[PDB]
């Protein structure tokens, strides 16, 4: 989940 | 205090305490089952439509009353509408059936 | 109070009583009050359970009055609805 | 005491 | 001939919603996150508020105003587009969003187990990785190494498909799981999976299978898509459901779910221009994530992830959230005592009445010549002119009120009372039914409902009123009865006394006898022999007694003339005691009938009151009196407690020892000042006649209260006489010394301070009490709120027989108490040889008991709710009698939720107890667990030392035997082979309810059940009908389990209703079939309520998401059996008045 840590990856 | 017919809530539709209009009581859980016990249905029904949220119950029962009459036909709680529709806005279908 | 228990005594089953007593109360607004023995007080809900209480009012008899009274309804009606329904094909 | 060995 | 009709509903079914029946909702899409234009305040067009869509916000009136009237109703305006119609429609049409990609549902996701998931055989974690783009999984490859149905990486992905085109492929996202649901055949994976279920492998392989064809088996039959569980259109809410409103002050308000459709909107539009652009994959994996999350929080708020807040300090309401009465013609007030009034009156203030009563009134001013019209009298009731109060006088005759007392803790706490306008902002409430509001006047208040139909009134006035419930449901006893003064009063006036100054009159009568006593030379009685005929005898009409002349008091011969009319004259005389008036009500209720006892009732309180107000009972200082032997008994304490320090210093007794002698011995002490300050109380000497000292019990007002019931116990009484006593430590140690002092005395600080936690620990406790009562309450309501009575007669002798209880006394608690008003269930017979008593089938009755009693002690069988029958209920004789007003329960009448208001109202009383009884209606499985509860009648013991599975044992019966492993530790009463009791249990702690019930069946558990619950409300001295326990406990026992499926459908182990396997294998034994064989399922009280089928009912108790889930999957249908359906619904429930009219509508559906 996460999705600004997933789009920051 | 007491009240008659007075203001209601604008979602829900129930009564609603005014400035000048009481308010009502909280007919709950426990008073329902007090109502079941005695096998009173028309009592139940009374406070579950006619004295809360249905506005042509409650408008028809009123002008019933100051005509003189028995109880008119109740309508499902316009919370029991809100309810419908809530659901289906969760995107699950729900219909009312018949026989 | 108003002996209530022989009126239940006339209909078993309490409930039943009170939905006659209702029904009968309704008829009583809705025209002529008329009816059985007259003690002419304390409304309809009493008026209707003390006729219960004489046997007078019956679950039965109620019906015998109403299916008595499809047949006043049939009378008027009758050559002359019979002329409403002929008349048209 | 009383009540609850209080009371 | 068929056509559709109006309300009429029959049926409510739930299912998923295809994207087509969500755009058939819609009556326009919502293009646009605007709400309304920050100048004109009007809706925006296009957006979440817009007029077009929705509805007009005017009555018949469109946007621009060309078309203002109800001429046109239909009629679309041309320029603004807005339709002419009710404003009120803004709250039923629905509008929608349509998804540039789609978004899997969060419920069918989050929820555990995933039903996504379950279906195409992925766990959550992948699921979660392919809908949130972490990584793609194949589908569909019907060739390769590759694995169908698998997860993959990006490499592999690429190095796969540089391998072959046209094989398998999969888009990350929504897109990948909405293809594996469309893509997926259910039919040909059921039977796949039904030809794995063959494998001979034991467990691990059958029982999958059988839940994964339980689930692909709902969606067949069902007839819902799996692919529905993926959104395409996002349905919207109506704006008055998620209103923005301007407050008192001009500001705004506005429900969450705007904010939450606005992110939906925002990021969904934002989606179709980056996909419009051609935006890179990284960016648009991002926007659908994005679009996927925001659905989510629309959806439920903090399932996945962090909850979207409006602020840090508050998180935004959605779907879910919103998902998971107050009454008109209602009034409130102060209560004070009316004890002028009769029982089925109450006090009601003038101006409550007003209020309450107004259309009335305006009709009937309308009726009479009053006012001309409604308004009229309106604006003439509000100025209170003259008349207008003999008008409302005129409003209410015959007419009652209902008042009631929170906590409303059984039926009682609501009752019906005819209304007596008066004076003054206070209700007036008679003071027979505070006992049952519980109700005093330290402050309470009570609300008022007026029932409005004919229907509703003759409710109230045949079901509802006071005087036609004049004994309780619980116990059978009487509930509105005399009490405090009352008793007061009567035990005043029926005194045995010296009676040196009265005695010797003959009455001529109880009236020559009354007026003498209003007279002279009569004072709180006399020892007189009074004329009065008594008599009134049955088995016969004629009554009469030749001569009647006794011994008595000027009290006891005013007894006789109030309207006693129902014979016991040597009840009369006997002297008055609170309990002894309850007994002389009900046995008047019983002999006399209920209407003459009400009378009876009301006219023992009018005297009671009224003598007990010039008896001149009062409490001085002096009033508690001290026993001399308090100083002696203490300093006797002292002496000995000396002793016990000597003969501990000299090292004869441990320090436990002393301590222990030192508690006995104060114990004993304060046993003795009880009983010495009682003494002193209880005898009293008088100048007899001849002019010897004669010894009366006394009239001392502590000692007369407390001997009259009417205030106080001897605990309590010896707190002003005797020494007090030992306190409790925090700790619950008792501290050495005692409290020499008495409340007439006082007391050092140190005794008070040491007290102040004792005391602490009392009001937290009751205050705590209230509130777990409440909650055991509820459970027992919703575990039996469907049980009713549903036929006089189900067909069945089979019953329990019930035995005296008393553990070695004996003494009491047994015979007649337990066995009145049940039904016989065999042709009982009295006494050996030629036998034949009378009663098969048969109503047990006061007289009939009588009769039992006369002629022994009899083992007695009986119907009861456990052994009927009847399917999905009780019958009228198994219950037996209503035991609020006797007589065989009327058919239709809700026994379950009577049971439980019945076990739960006294549950304040239980004290923290009430965890006992709450932890046997749970069944739950008691750590000590023992008992070697086998059945197979034989025994051959053995070993095998392996930790607990030493021990083992194994059961030789003739025709075969078995082997159990116990556990370490533990003994045994009987050992060594040779089956010594069949029963068994060899082992000590108590058996579980469970185990209970597999070794010793049905029966011995509603035995066990009863009995046990039953010690406990005997411990705190509660009378409770067996019957109401049993009732629950039937609701326990409602679950079997197949042992073997027979010739029907079902399968090995499947759980069902007793009543549904009943049936099922009446059916198939009468088609010929070999019928299923069953075997008795036990579960506690929540999980029983946890059981129940219908999902209205579920869905409104608890767990509302996973309830609504689950039944929207397996598309069910509610038939509205229950009363929590009804009441939901707005409908007339299935019982009492309402029980008769759902009858016929069950059968023309049939
Ligand atoms: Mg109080
Ligand atoms: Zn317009
Ligand atoms: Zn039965």
């Amino acid at each position: 989940t996460d999705p600004v840590r997933m789009y920051m990856r | 205090h007491a009240r008659s017919t007075g203001s209601y809530s604008l979602v829900t539709q129930q009564p609603l305490g005014g400035k000048a209009q009481f308010g009502g009581q909280r007919f709950g859980e426990m008073e329902v089952w007090a109502l079941e016990a005695y096998g009173a249905a028309y009592t139940l029904q009374e406070m579950l439509t006619v004295k809360s949220d249905d506005v042509n119950g409650r408008t028809k029962m009123y002008k019933n009353i100051v005509d003189g009459n028995h109880q008119m036909e109740p309508g499902m709680p316009e919370s029991f509408n809100v309810l419908l529709k809530e659901i289906r806005s969760l995107g699950i279908n729900i219909e009312l059936e018949d026989e | 109070r108003v002996t209530v228990q022989d009126a239940v005594e006339k209909i078993g089953n309490r409930f039943d009583l009170v939905l006659v007593a209702a029904r009968r109360a309704r008829q009583m607004q809705v025209g002529g009050k008329d009816p059985l023995v007259p003690e002419e007080n304390d409304k309809t809900t009493v008026i209707a359970l003390r006729e219960i209480e004489e046997g007078l009012i019956n679950n039965q008899i109620l019906d015998v009055r109403e299916r008595q009274e499809q047949q006043e309804q049939e009378a008027a009606e009758l050559q002359a609805v019979t002329a409403i329904a002929e008349g048209r094909r | 005491t009383x009540x609850f060995x209080s009371g | 001939k068929a056509q559709t009709k109006t309300e009429e509903f029959d049926a409510i079914k739930i299912a998923l919603a295809s994207p087509d029946m969500i755009r058939s909702w819609s009556f326009g899409e919502v293009k646009k996150p605007e709400t309304i234009n920050y100048r004109t305040f009007k809706p925006e067009r296009d957006g979440l508020f817009c007029a077009r869509i929705f509805g007009p916000v005017k009555d018949y009136e469109c946007l621009c105003g060309k078309y203002k009237r109800l001429k046109h109703r239909g009629v679309i305006c041309e320029k603004c587009g807005v339709e002419v119609t009710q404003t009120k429609v803004r709250r039923e049409r629905m509008g929608h969003i349509e998804l540039a990609s789609p978004t899997a549902h969060i419920w069918f996701l989050k929820s555990l187990p995933s039903r996504i998931g379950l279906l195409l055989d992925m766990p959550l974690r992948d699921i979660e990785r392919v809908l949130y783009f972490e990584s793609y999984v194949v589908i569909e490859g019907g060739m390769t190494n590759l694995e169908r149905q698998q997860i993959l990486t990006e490499e592999q992905y690429l190095d796969a498909l540089e391998e072959f085109g046209d094989e398998f492929d999969a888009k990350m996202g929504a897109e990948a799981i909405q293809a594996l649901l469309k893509s997926m055949d259910l039919e040909q994976e059921c039977e796949q999976l039904r030809e794995e279920l063959n494998e001979t492998n034991s467990e691990t392989k059958r029982k999958k299978l059988t839940k994964r064809i339980k689930l692909l088996e709902a969606f067949v039959q069902s007839g819902n898509k799996p692919e529905w569980m993926i959104l395409t259109v996002l349905p919207v809410l109506p704006p008055d459901l998620r209103p923005l409103v301007p407050l008192d002050g001009g500001r705004f308000a506005t429900s969450d779910l705007n904010d939450l459709y606005r992110r939906v909107i925002n990021r969904n539009n934002r989606l179709k221009r980056l996909l419009d652009l051609a935006a890179p994959d990284i960016i648009v994996r991002n926007e659908k994530r994005m679009l996927q999350e925001a659905v989510d929080a629309l959806l439920d708020n903090g399932r996945r992830g962090r909850a979207i807040t409006g602020s840090n300090k508050r998180p935004l309401k959605s779907l879910a959230d919103m998902i998971k009465k107050r009454v008109d013609y209602s009034g409130r007030s102060v209560i004070t005592v009316g004890p002028y009034l009769r029982l089925h009156q109450c006090g009601l203030p003038k101006k409550m009445a007003l209020e309450l009563f107004k259309p009335f009134i305006y009709g009937k001013l309308e009726l009479r010549g009053l006012a001309t019209t409604i308004k009229a009298a309106k604006k003439m009731v509000e100025r209170e002119e003259a008349v207008v109060w003999d008008i409302l006088d005129e409003v209410i005759r015959e007419h009652p009120v209902l008042l009631n007392r929170a906590p409303t803790l059984h039926r009682l706490g609501i009752q019906a009372f005819e209304p007596v306008l008066i004076e003054g902002k206070a209700i007036q409430l008679h003071p027979l039914v505070c006992a049952a509001y519980n109700a005093d006047f330290d402050g309470d208040q009570m609300a008022v409902h007026v029932p409005l139909t004919l229907e509703a009134q003759l409710e109230a006035r045949a079901l509802m009123m006071s005087t036609n419930n004049i004994l309780s449901p619980a116990n059978g006893e009487p509930i509105i009865v005399p009490s405090q003064d009352v008793v007061l009063g009567l035990y005043y006036m029926t005194r045995d006394c010296v009676n040196a100054k009265g005695e010797g009159m003959v009455l001529t009568g109880p009236k020559e006898a009354e007026r003498l006593y209003r007279s002279g030379l009569a004072s709180l009685h006399a020892r007189v022999k009074v004329r009065i005929t008594e008599y009134e005898k049955d088995a016969n009409g004629e009554l009469v007694a030749k001569t009647s002349l006794k011994d008595t008091t000027v009290g006891r011969a005013i007894l006789w003339m109030i309207v006693p009319k129902g014979l016991p004259y040597s009840i009369v005389n006997q002297a008055l005691g609170k309990k002894a008036i309850s007994k002389m009500l009900n046995t008047c209720y019983r002999i006399l009938g209920l209407k003459p006892t009400v009378i009876f009732a009301d006219q023992i309180m009018y005297t009671g009151f009224a003598y007990a107000a010039r008896s001149g009972a009062s409490v001085g200082i002096d009033d508690m009196v001290i026993p001399e032997k308090k100083h002696e008994i203490i300093s006797e304490a002292e002496a000995e407690v000396a002793e016990i320090q000597e003969q501990f210093q000299s090292g004869l007794v441990t320090a436990g020892e002393r301590y222990n002698k030192v508690i006995d011995i104060w114990a004993a002490a304060n046993d003795r000042v009880s009983k010495a300050m009682m003494d002193n109380l209880q005898t009293e000497t008088v100048i007899n006649r001849d002019g010897q000292e004669e010894k009366q019990v006394s009239f001392n007002s502590i000692y007369m209260m407390a001997d009259s019931g009417a205030r106080g116990s001897a605990a309590q009484i010896r707190q002003l006489a005797g020494m007090r006593g030992l306190m409790a430590k925090p700790d619950g140690s008792i501290i050495e010394t005692p409290i020499t002092a008495n409340f007439r005395e006082g007391l050092n600080v140190l005794q008070y301070f040491i007290s102040t936690h004792g005391a602490r620990k009392g009001l937290a406790d009751t205050a705590l009490k209230t509130a777990n009562s409440g909650y055991l309450t509820r459970r027992l309501v919703d575990v039996a709120q469907d049980l009713v009575v549903t036929e006089d007669d189900c067909g069945t002798h089979e019953g329990i027989m019930m035995t005296p209880v008393i553990e070695g006394g004996d003494v009491k608690e047994p015979l007649r108490d337990r066995v009145l008003g049940r039904v016989t269930a065999e042709d009982v017979l009295k006494p050996g040889t030629a036998d034949i008593l009378v009663p098969r089938n048969t109503l047990l009755h006061e007289q009939w008991c009588d009769l039992l009693e006369e002629n022994s002690v009899d083992a007695v069988k009986v119907r009861s709710v456990v052994s009927c029958d009847t399917d999905f209920g009780v019958c009228a004789h198994c219950y037996g009698r209503d035991l609020a007003r006797g007589h065989i329960i009327n058919k239709g009448e809700a026994i379950g939720v009577i049971a439980a208001q019945s076990i739960g109202e006294p549950g304040t009383q239980l004290t923290m107890g009430l965890p006992r009884v709450a932890d046997l209606f749970e069944a739950r499985r008691p750590k000590e667990p023992a008992i070697l509860a086998e059945i197979s009648g034989i025994v051959s013991f053995g070993k095998e030392t392996k930790g607990k599975r030493r021990l083992v044992i194994t059961p030789v019966d003739g025709s075969d035997p078995y082997e159990e492993m116990i556990p370490k530790w533990r003994q045994l009463n009987v050992f060594e082979g040779e089956r010594v009791e069949r029963g068994d249990v060899i082992s000590d702690g108590p058996e579980a309810p469970h185990d209970i019930l597999r070794l010793r069946g049905v029966h011995a558990v509603t035995r066990y059940i009863v009995n046990e619950v039953q010690d406990v409300y005997r411990l705190q001295g509660v009378k409770i009908n067996d019957k109401h326990i049993e009732v629950i406990v039937r609701q326990m026992l409602r679950k079997a389990t197949i042992v073997n499926a027979g010739s029907s459908d079902f399968l090995e182990g499947e759980q069902v209703e007793y009543s549904r396997v009943k049936i099922a294998n009446r059916e198939l034994e009468a088609n010929g079939k070999v019928g299923a064989t069953y075997s008795r399922d036990l579960l506690g009280i929540t999980k029983a309520s946890l059981a129940t089928e219908s999902f209205i009912s579920a869905a409104s108790f608890q767990e509302t998401t996973r309830v609504l889930t689950e039944a929207a999957v397996a598309g069910k249908r509610d038939e509205l059996r229950g009363l929590k359906e009804n009441v939901i619904v707005g409908r007339l429930i299935p019982a009492g008045t309402g029980y008769a009219y759902h009858q016929d509508r069950m059968r023309r559906r049939a």
